[PDB]
């Protein structure tokens, strides 16, 4: 996979926000 | 007794910082091996999202798995799968894993 | 208008500030407002995914290569701290690649 | 460059001795690892039959997998996959694999 | 799995004959 | 009226030509199906990781090829008992074959 070919397909329309995993759980460092 | 392995699709809990909110559960594709996952209680996993938008880091899942939606290859994250009560839903075939690792590898700048 | 680039050591509010090594490039980071980054810790516990930072960089301690994650850097006010040497960035990529089953 | 691995469903050729019988191909569930298979040119595989009768060693495949029919867990056999021109067809859920192995292990009197 | 359990459900109608893999191929012993 | 049983070493026809084999499936399954799971015995033996050596003076000499286990119709091949394997040979064959088939 070429990263530039991947980046070329991104639009404001298909962009995903940060995935919400809610609070820190157990031994997660962050 | 369950240890998630590479290619497992697990159901993972998440609880909003805001205690009044229900929170819930999301599937995730495990990339890290059980040799690491079992002893550490951690894993590297990619979230599955219900809403496919054609985003280039989306990896589609075959219907037979009965996990709906797409893997977000670029949203890979360290998660504590014991605290989040990982339960196995299915196992993705090797081809899903190769697509997710090829896209994520590309983003992380892997040789 | 700072956009984190690959190899940057950045402060993140992840107020409550901590250092992190950025693995994803600016072309991705600036378009998405997200980045793939490994947290930096003060101390080696000595476990296999620790990559020690060289002395006198302006940040001290250890990169946790197994704690790599996608996060929103815009909301966490990312500011550049320093630049990791090529060999530290390659070692972090080597250890993380091996954990993610890349070959 | 294809080497069959554990869980692969492969097309395999068969040719009767008598030149007057037809011969053809049949899918098979591979049980033995790529390490062994790739090296020896042999594999342990169970045939897939389109005639499901409810025989207790039959293991069903998921309806959307793209291989219809049933694995006969007790008909496991060493086959030369190179001479039989093995072609990958699908990957069986480790689900199907685990059921085949338990039934066959029971027949073999496994410890 | 218990073999007696599986034995109980075999019938002359559900019995499969030996799977026909034709003649020996390549390195097959038999 | 012979039915092969687990641990038995049997003669099986090429069907002119008889070859030895170690039966792994039990008589209750063998009699009902007319099939069995058996590993071939060869005199052609050294080193190979899935070979199990038969002790001397058992009535046939050589090794069991645990990796060459197969389902076969024993009725058609006129199975006749040759000997009985020691419990250690049977456990060794099942150990190697179990490892190969990915069991635990």
């Amino acid at each position: 996979y070429d990263l530039a070919a991947l980046l070329a397909e991104m639009t404001p329309e298909n962009l995903h926000g940060e995935t919400d995993w809610g609070a820190l759980e157990g031994r997660e460092e962050w | 007794d369950y240890v998630p392995d590479a290619g497992h699709l697990v159901w993972l809990n998440f609880t909003p910082q805001a205690g009044h909110e229900q929170g819930g559960r999301r599937p995730a594709l495990v990339l890290s091996p059980a040799a690491y996952n079992g002893v550490t209680g951690l894993m590297q996993a990619c979230p599955v999202t219900s809403r496919a938008k054609g985003y280039p880091f989306e990896v589609t899942l075959p219907a037979h798995l009965g996990v709906s939606g797409v893997v977000l290859a670029d949203h890979c994250r360290s998660l504590d799968w014991r605290s989040r009560r990982a339960e196995q839903l299915a196992e993705a075939p090797a081809d899903v894993l190769a697509e997710v690792r090829g896209k994520l590898g590309s983003l992380l700048g892997m040789s």
